[PDB]
């Protein structure tokens, strides 16, 4: 129903210094 | 003797 | 259609369903009534024999043998009542069975064409809304604690109550609208 | 006996060695089955005829099905023999077959043309 | 065209008269309870067969005359003749199980 | 043409400077008027084509695409009006601006004289599409979809730039009139076969070929709607147009560098329609049908005959209209159930007996119904392919069979059956979404009444 | 929804089998994944290859014209085994003898048509005689050319 | 019944339906009178006949068509005309059977 | 509604007598034959034959034929 | 053995409710309240024939090869309306 | 082809039941059980339901035929199915 | 009109008269056009026995 926007599991992959 | 026929809307 | 089946499904109704479908396929073969009546009496004799065995390891093999010799004489085109599965007129009028909730989207130009109907319908819906919570509570406070359960749908015990889960049985569209 | 099942035209309930077992170990199986069936039936009903239920019912099994058949494929795809060979065949085999078919036809056609023979008595629009 | 239209319409009269039931095992004695429909249905079946002056002759006679006066294939001739016999057979089957035997239909007559 | 693309630019201030309550109306009405004034360039009383400047021209292949691009915008704009109705006004207006940018850039593509103009615009079209797919898609796979849809295109298009640059350094002009009258036969070397591939395997990606089509389902399934309309209606045709323009400078290499692509198109058309026969997702079913249709256009352009280019144009326009129509019809149910699964809701034609006629007509357009510009195209390219080789009808017939099957199966398992009585949220209908289907179908009937226009360069 | 409610990979442990069957709403002794040949099948159950005709027609299912319930795991092939498409219902006659009878009948028909082609049934009569040289002129004659005076006799 | 005679027994002496004028025409005929036509080509053409239909018996067909046109109501008018056409065609068919039997009796002359 | 009395559906005058006779020879008895007995009683009684069906209206047909033949003689 | 004591009561309650419902589905005598021979030939056969004859006579028979028919199948022994040319008879049969 | 009423159904059901010859025309009532009140078997009940079926021209499923053990239950079943009252 | 249970219903003169009329008209037509045109039994012309013919007619020498 609702537009999907990211969550913490989607954001945590952009915090590892090397990706 | 008569009975209500259930119809969807048929107005729009 | 109205009553839900069990799990175990003991010996007796297996035998009876065999008797029923056998008599029906015989009716199909024996088209004329005199012949079907004769051979139906003969079939009831065949079933009356071995009616009392007290050997559940003999009656079951009699059942298996009878089902096999039924399948080797299964009429390919048996009789099927219309309005029954596999037959004509089965789901014919299903295209003409519109549910009740479609009236909730009607305009106030069609509803004005049928005022007394909706006068009764609104109080029907009020009845539903009033009985719902007590109905849920009744189903909640009658759960089999051992875990196993059935599609039995207990009734209403008190007055002012309604038999639980009734709005889909009641209000089911007619078979010939 | 005188009935040979197949992948189609299956064996009925009436002739299986099962459906006549009267053991005590099949019964509790069937009973837990009926219990699950009835639990989910009462759930679907308690959601069906709840007034103030304005929407539809979500039906998560259908969603699991669609996901298993859409997105859970490549994660669980592991290349193996009978996968790689099968894919190579089913990709490049019909390709080559139709290649040689059309190639033979076109070559024969241009041959019979350049020889100055072919019956094209009225071919105008091509 | 005429045979099939008449046959199907007689069938539809027989059907809609009683309930939606379409099977000859529950049709019974239609010569008497429906004289008009039976008369027309029998006319149609007879004309479907090569009856000598009812529009089935004026083709089918020439058809079979042509096919046993031509030099094409003998198995085709033979099985077409057998099939004409079978046409007579199933026409008689309808006329028997629908129009001649005793009632098999339910007892509420409408 | 300038009189068509300056008003299209003025539609942007019309969005931003209008009231929040009188912005969809004004822009929609004025877009319809742009579509109207885009009919002056159907005044071709002669054989010579219409050059308005060094920049802009318009041939009988340009003009239908021009008109269809100008005509889709009101339809996209009204279809996009139920969703993003609860969105902030700036977000609405950004959507409108992206759609109008698509309109402008696509008109500039189909009107371009040079190939570099066409290149930079064919690639500028990626940015609105990506934004629409990503900021306004409902699901989480939209991001991977945008990446696929962008990078397939760019991978194909960089060699295209290299080949155009080569052609400029070799000839000097890169204009299409002059490349027509000055085209040297090619020496038939690997250095020129690579040129053929570089010129073609940007458009063949976008059409698409069956070897490379995975961007199109992932995008159609996940773009909100209007992106799907465009991606089915003219972005695929933006490759066919390019092939028809660029093939003239590649003779005689098309006689033998085309076997793989004709063959891939044919077999993969069969493969895609078989997929359409068995597919849980309706918005994917439409997409694989689009692949199975555009494959015929690929083969047809490869054959380079008059009948073939003709039928390609016809199929292009017809497929665009009917595919946009089918995407609208699926969105009409998705705006209520919020599910693309088709077997979920399967017993309509009770509640929506009029939309169920638009469904039927949309499908009959899809399958080969004769009095229709779909069957005219399919038949003429079938005739071209039979002239080419008589053994191709064996494949076209399998396609025809499967294409009746999946379309009628769609209709049946979506409309016919028993109503899903557990769906109280089936609201009656929108006059908006009825007018949508009417505006998609009435053109099909008109163009069937007069297909003299809808042909191409050759008729 | 979320991950634990959706499919995954082959469970390969008894506790994972149990969690998967509890996810799919099945009895653990009935759960049976696909055999891990390496494909898209993960933890999704294998169900019996039986059509939706074989389900009880009288039971008022929750999904009528599909013969399923709101849970009730869906066979992988619930786009072909529906009532509209494919029927694995039994028959009074077996597959083997049915195919044997049909193919034998067809082959006998072909053989007898060949036998009739080699043993035609001609009426004991000659060919028709056409007067003007088999109508040479009425069938594209090229009148400037002289004809071939083929002539019949009484 | 003239098919048993070649498929079952006494084969290779009964005629084939093709090659019916196998032997020459004048064998055993000291003199011959060729068959005549009475309907000329222009009449037979301008009457708009079909190629299968414009055989030796076409003049009675022309007469039948003249009847069926002029006396169009009362389409039952001229049956004698159709009788004459049918009679001439029966005689043509008898000539055809006569050629068959000639060739049959002549293949026995060999042996 | 009006219905007839249930005290007239009898087997005597039907093939149901032969049914019960063969079945008593076999050593048994048949119920329900009175239910299946209205089919063989009045109106629905009597064996109508295929000649009776196929020769329907033949009387008046032959009469009209003779009449038209006499008219043919006199005209 | 049939319905249990509770199933029978469930059934009776639902029967009462169902019968009430079906009686509530009856229409009053006022319910659908609302606000209120050759002419067939001359309005369905003659006007289309007028338009069609106009088309056939002034847009089809004008253009060259719209209407094409076979020859009128002359016979021996008739005078021709166009030229008076008498076709002769057939030579006498025996 | 007119509809059917609860009194008509009752009359027809008792008409069918007054011709089995194991149930004599007396000894029965609208609530009369078959086994305990008339000494009937199970197969006899199956034959009785067959009689109802080929009377009214429709099928009673076996699961529900196992429950019908009084003529009023039959009348209630046919009344609920065919939607008789109004 | 009314229905009738287990008994034979009263028949209208219309339907029986019309059925009798159609059937009798069929039989009249058959008798008439078979008396006149009895060319289904055999035609005006005879199938000649060829075996009994001469050979002078066929012109055969020994
Ligand atoms: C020579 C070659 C000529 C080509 C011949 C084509 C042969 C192919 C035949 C295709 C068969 C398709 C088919 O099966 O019909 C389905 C289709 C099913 O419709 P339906 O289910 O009955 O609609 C009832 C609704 O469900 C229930 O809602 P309703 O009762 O309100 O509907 C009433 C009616 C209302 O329709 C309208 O109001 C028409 C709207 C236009 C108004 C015109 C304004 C006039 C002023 C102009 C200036 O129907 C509609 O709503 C449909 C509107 C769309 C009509 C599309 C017209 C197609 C014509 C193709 C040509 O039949 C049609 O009604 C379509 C029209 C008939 C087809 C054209 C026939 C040929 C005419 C020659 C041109
Ligand atoms: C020896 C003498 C020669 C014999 C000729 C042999 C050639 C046969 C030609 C026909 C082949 C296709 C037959 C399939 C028919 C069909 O699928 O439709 C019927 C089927 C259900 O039918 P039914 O069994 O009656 O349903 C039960 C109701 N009681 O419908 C369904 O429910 C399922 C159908 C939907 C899926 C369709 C998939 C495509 C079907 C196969 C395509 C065949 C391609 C042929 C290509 C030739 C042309 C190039
Ligand atoms: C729907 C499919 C019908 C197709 C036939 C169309 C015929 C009607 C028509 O086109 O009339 C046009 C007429 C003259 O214009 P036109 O034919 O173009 O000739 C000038 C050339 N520039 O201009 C007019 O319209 C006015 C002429 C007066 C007569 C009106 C037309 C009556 C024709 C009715 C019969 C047409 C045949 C219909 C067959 C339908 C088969 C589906």
């Amino acid at each position: 129903a609702r537009q999907w926007q990211p969550d913490i599991e989607w954001a945590e992959q952009f915090s590892g210094a090397v990706m | 003797k008569r009975l209500f026929v259930v119809k969807p809307s048929l107005y729009y | 259609a109205f009553c839900a089946p069990p799990a175990y499904l003991t010996h007796q109704q297996k035998v009876l369903r065999l008797y029923k479908r056998a008599l029906r396929h015989l009716e199909s073969w024996c088209i004329h009534r005199d012949k079907y009546r004769y051979f139906a009496c003969l079939m009831r004799a065949r079933f009356e024999e071995h009616k009392n065995e007290k050997d559940m390891m003999r009656a079951t093999q009699l059942l298996r043998e009878a089902e096999e010799e039924f399948w080797q004489n299964q009429h390919p085109q048996p009789y099927i009542f219309p309005d029954s599965p596999g037959g004509t007129s089965f789901e014919r009028y299903e295209c003409y069975k519109v549910p009740e909730w479609c009236l909730d989207y009607w305009h106030p130009s069609e509803k004005a064409m049928y005022p007394d109907y909706f006068s009764k319908r609104e109080q029907w819906k009020k009845l539903r809304m009033e009985s719902w919570d007590r109905e849920v509570k009744q189903l909640q406070e009658e759960t089999s604690p051992d875990g196993i359960m059935t599609e039995a749908l207990p009734p209403a015990r008190r007055e002012g109550d309604l038999p639980p889960l009734w709005w889909h049985i009641v209000t089911r569209p007619r078979e010939r609208p | 006996s005188k009935y040979k099942p197949a992948p189609l035209a299956t064996l009925p309930s009436t002739l299986d060695p099962a459906e006549y077992d009267v053991s005590p170990e099949t019964r509790r199986a069937q009973v837990e089955r009926l219990s699950i069936r009835a639990r989910l039936k009462r759930e679907y009903l308690l959601q069906y005829n709840d007034p103030k239920r304005v929407s539809h019912i979500e039906d998560p099994a259908l969603i699991r099905w669609t996901y298993a058949r859409s997105a859970n494929i490549y994660p669980n795809f592991r290349p193996t023999p009978k996968n790689s060979l099968l894919g190579a065949v089913a990709g490049f085999g019909p390709l080559i077959f139709w290649y040689y078919v059309f190639k033979t036809d076109r070559d024969r056609k241009e041959r019979l043309i350049q020889e100055g023979k072919l019956d094209r008595k009225f071919n105008i629009s091509y | 065209a005429f045979f099939k239209a008449m046959l199907f319409m007689c069938s539809g009269s027989i059907i809609h008269s009683l309930a939606d039931e379409q099977d000859i095992r529950k049709m019974g004695n239609i010569t008497k309870i429906m004289p008009f429909t039976s008369s027309c249905l029998v006319i149609g079946s007879l004309a479907l067969t090569g009856m000598p002056f009812l529009t089935g002759f004026y083709s089918k006679d020439l058809i079979i005359e042509a096919i046993n006066t031509c030099n094409t294939n003998a198995w085709a001739l033979l099985i077409t003749l057998i099939a004409t016999s079978m046409t007579a057979m199933y026409s008689m089957r309808i006329i028997y199980f629908v129009t001649m035997t005793k009632p098999r239909f339910p007892p509420l007559i409408s | 043409m300038l009189k068509i693309i300056l008003p299209s630019l003025m539609l942007l201030p019309l969005t931003w400077l209008s009231s929040p309550k009188k912005t969809w109306t004004n822009v929609t009405s004025y877009s319809f008027l742009i579509s109207l004034t885009s009919l002056t360039l159907l005044w071709q009383t002669d054989e010579n084509y219409k050059n308005f400047s060094n920049m802009f021209s318009s041939d009988p292949l340009s003009t239908p695409l021009i008109i269809l691009t100008a005509w889709l915008l009101p339809l996209m704009l009204m279809a996009s009006q139920n969703h993003l109705k609860k969105d902030n006004n700036v977000l609405q207006k950004l959507y409108i601006s992206m759609l109008i940018s698509l309109q402008i850039l696509l008109i500039m593509t189909f009107s371009a004289t040079e190939l570099i103009m066409f290149y930079i615009l064919f690639e500028a079209t990626l940015i609105p599409t990506l934004i629409i797919i990503t900021r306004w898609g409902n699901q989480t796979e939209r991001l991977n979809a945008g990446i696929y849809f962008l990078f397939y295109t760019l991978i194909g298009s960089i060699p295209l730039l290299i080949a155009l640059i080569l052609i400029q350094n070799h000839v000097g002009t890169l204009n299409l009139m002059i490349l027509s009258f000055t085209t040297h036969t090619l020496d038939a070397s690997w250095s020129n076969n690579l040129l053929w591939l570089a010129c073609m395997m940007a458009f063949l990606i976008k059409m698409p070929l069956y070897g490379v089509h995975l961007w199109l389902p992932k995008a159609h399934v996940e773009a909100p709607i209007a992106g799907s309309m465009i991606l089915a209606a003219i972005l695929l045709k933006l490759g066919s147009y390019g092939m028809i323009r660029i093939s003239i400078i590649l003779d005689p290499l098309t006689k033998y560098m085309a076997y793989p692509f004709i063959l891939l198109s044919l077999w993969g058309m069969i493969m895609t329609s078989s997929i359409c026969l068995r597919q849980t997702d309706l918005k994917s079913l439409i997409a694989y049908s689009s692949v199975s249709h555009m494959a015929l256009v690929i083969a047809s352009i490869m054959i380079q005959t008059p009948w073939s280019f003709m039928g390609a144009t016809m199929l292009m326009i017809a497929h665009g209209l009917t595919s946009s129509l089918l995407f609208c019809l699926a969105n009409s149910n998705y705006e209520r159930i919020h599910s693309r699964t088709m077997i979920m809701a399967r017993g309509l034609q009770m509640v929506f007996p009029l939309m169920a006629t638009w469904w039927l007509m949309a499908s009959l357009a899809n399958l080969a119904l004769p009095p229709s510009i779909n069957l005219m195209g399919e038949l003429f390219i079938t005739m071209s392919l039979f002239s080419w080789s008589n053994f191709t009808i064996i494949l076209m017939g399998i396609n025809i069979i499967i294409t009746g099957m999946y379309s009628m199966y769609m209709i049946i398992t979506t409309q016919r059956g028993k109503l899903t009585n557990h769906m109280i949220n089936l609201q009656p209908s929108h006059t908006r979404e009825l007018t949508l289907m009417a505006l998609h179908m009435i053109p099909l009937i008109l163009l069937t009444t007069s297909p003299k226009l809808i042909t191409g360069l050759t008729m | 929804m979320t991950k634990d409610m959706l499919p995954g990979s082959y469970p390969r442990t008894p506790e994972e089998r149990a969690a998967a069957a509890k996810k799919y709403n099945m009895r653990v002794e009935d759960y049976e994944p696909y055999p891990d040949d390496g494909m898209g099948y993960g933890d999704y159950p294998m169900l019996p290859n039986r059509s939706q005709h074989e389900r009880d027609p009288w039971y008022q299912w929750d999904h009528s014209e599909l013969r399923m319930n709101w849970g009730e795991p869906i066979h992988w092939d619930l786009d072909m085994y529906i009532r509209n498409r494919v029927d694995t219902s039994p028959t009074p006659v077996s597959w083997d003898v049915m195919c044997k009878h049909l193919f034998g009948f067809v082959a006998f028909m072909v053989f007898m048509f060949w036998v009739g082609h080699v043993f035609p049934s001609y009426q004991p009569v000659g060919p028709k005689q056409y007067p003007y040289n088999n109508l040479y002129l009425e069938r594209g004659g090229d009148p400037t050319k002289e004809p071939e005076p083929v002539v019949h006799y009484d | 019944a003239h098919l048993t005679r070649r498929y079952l027994w006494d084969a290779s002496v009964e005629p084939d339906p093709e090659k019916i004028p196998s032997f020459p025409p004048d064998l055993g005929f000291p003199e011959r009178k060729e068959r005549v036509m009475v309907a000329t080509q222009q009449e037979m053409m301008d009457a708009q006949l079909t190629l299968q239909q414009r055989d030796y018996c076409a003049h009675y067909l022309i007469r039948l068509l003249k009847c069926k046109r002029d006396s169009f109501p009362n389409f039952l008018a001229c049956k004698h005309e159709q009788h004459d056409w049918d009679y001439c065609e029966h005689l043509d068919y008898v000539k055809r059977m006569k050629e068959f039997e000639r060739e049959r009796r002549l293949l026995q002359r060999k042996k | 509604m009006e219905l007839p009395d249930y005290r007239q559906w009898k087997i005597e005058g039907t093939p149901l007598e032969t049914v019960q006779k063969k079945l008593a020879a076999r050593g048994l008895r048949d119920p329900w034959a009175r239910n299946e007995a209205w089919r063989y009683m009045g109106g629905f009684a009597g064996n109508i034959t295929f000649p009776s069906v196929i020769l329907k209206g033949f009387k008046w047909g032959f009469a009209a034929f003779v009449v038209a033949l006499g008219a043919e003689y006199f005209l | 053995s049939g319905y249990t004591p509770d199933e029978k009561l469930r059934l009776q309650q639902l029967r009462e409710l169902r019968r009430r419902w079906l009686k509530d589905q009856e229409l009053s005598p006022r319910e659908p309240v609302l606000p209120p021979s050759s002419l067939f030939a001359v309005s369905h056969v003659l006007i289309p024939m007028w338009f069609v004859h106009y088309y056939v006579k002034y847009h089809m028979a004008t253009k060259p090869y719209t209407i094409v028919s076979s020859k009128p199948r002359i016979f021996p022994g008739d005078t021709i309306l166009e030229t008076g040319e008498v076709i002769p008879p057939m030579r006498d049969f025996p | 082809a007119p509809p059917l009423t609860l009194d008509g159904i009752k009359d027809r059901v008792l008409y069918v039941l007054k011709l089995y010859d194991k149930i004599d025309p007396e000894k029965l009532s609208v609530n009369s059980h078959f086994m305990k009140d008339l000494g009937l078997d199970s197969l006899d009940q199956v034959e009785i339901i067959m009689a109802m079926e080929d009377e009214f021209g429709f099928e009673i499923p076996d699961i529900d035929a196992e429950k019908l053990m009084c003529p009023q239950e039959i009348v209630d079943y046919i009344a609920d199915k065919k939607d008789v009252y109004e | 009109i009314q229905p009738r249970y287990r008994e034979f219903p009263q028949l209208t003169r219309s339907q029986v008269i019309q059925g009798e009329f159609l059937s009798s008209l069929m039989w009249f037509w058959i008798l008439w056009r078979f008396w006149h045109d009895s060319d289904a039994v055999l035609g005006h012309f005879s199938y000649p026995d060829p075996s009994q013919w001469t050979d002078e007619e066929l012109g055969i020498p020994p």
